[PDB]
């Protein structure tokens, strides 16, 4: 998981890597989104590919 | 081509302890 | 002429009220809203 | 960083925070991100220096 954000422009990159015993869709869990890393570029970005 | 992200992107929204 | 057969009556009713109270928190209620009107009252009186 | 004391009233200012008190050794435990403490009244009572 890649939670993303643009506030205050602190271009924020979440992640979270957690092993579940599914392969078919996302599980009826809860991981939060520790903020592995933070990118103050303060940019103006709309759209991605 | 949709599903149900149930209770997703729940994150810190602070480093405040 | 009943507080020998009765009395015991009595005493096995309050006492049992009593395991009831240890079984009973909703009635704390009332203190326990004093408690949070002044956690508030208070709590309120800081973000301000 | 000029020095550290602690157990005496002092006027504490970490990377911004500033504060005046006591700063107290404690056993509790943050995350890597994580750096200052807070109460469940929007009150400072940790910072990891
Ligand atoms: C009056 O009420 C009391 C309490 O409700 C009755 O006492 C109960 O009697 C039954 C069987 O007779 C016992 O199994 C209970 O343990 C008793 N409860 C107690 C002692 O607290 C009593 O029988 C009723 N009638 C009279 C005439 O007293």
């Amino acid at each position: 998981e890649f939670v993303f954000k643009n506030i205050d422009g602190y271009f924020k990159i979440y992640s979270k890597h957690t092993p579940i015993n599914l392969v078919r869709d996302l599980p009826q869990g809860f991981s939060a989104l520790e903020p592995l890393v933070d990118l103050p570029i303060g940019i103006n970005i709309t759209r991605f590919q | 081509a949709y599903t149900n992200s149930f209770t997703r992107g729940v994150y810190y929204p602070d480093k405040v302890f | 002429e009943n507080q020998k057969l009765i009395a015991n009556q009595f005493n096995s009713a309050i006492g049992k009220i009593q395991d009831s109270l240890s079984s009973t928190a909703s009635a704390l209620g009332k203190l326990q809203n004093v408690v949070n009107q002044n956690a508030q009252a208070l709590n309120t009186l800081v973000k301000q | 960083s000029t020095n550290l004391v602690k157990n005496k009233c002092v006027n504490f200012n970490f990377n911004g925070l500033t504060g005046t008190g006591v700063l107290t050794e404690s056993n509790k435990k943050f995350l890597p991100f994580q750096q200052f403490g807070r109460d469940i009244a929007d009150t400072t009572d940790a910072v990891r220096d």
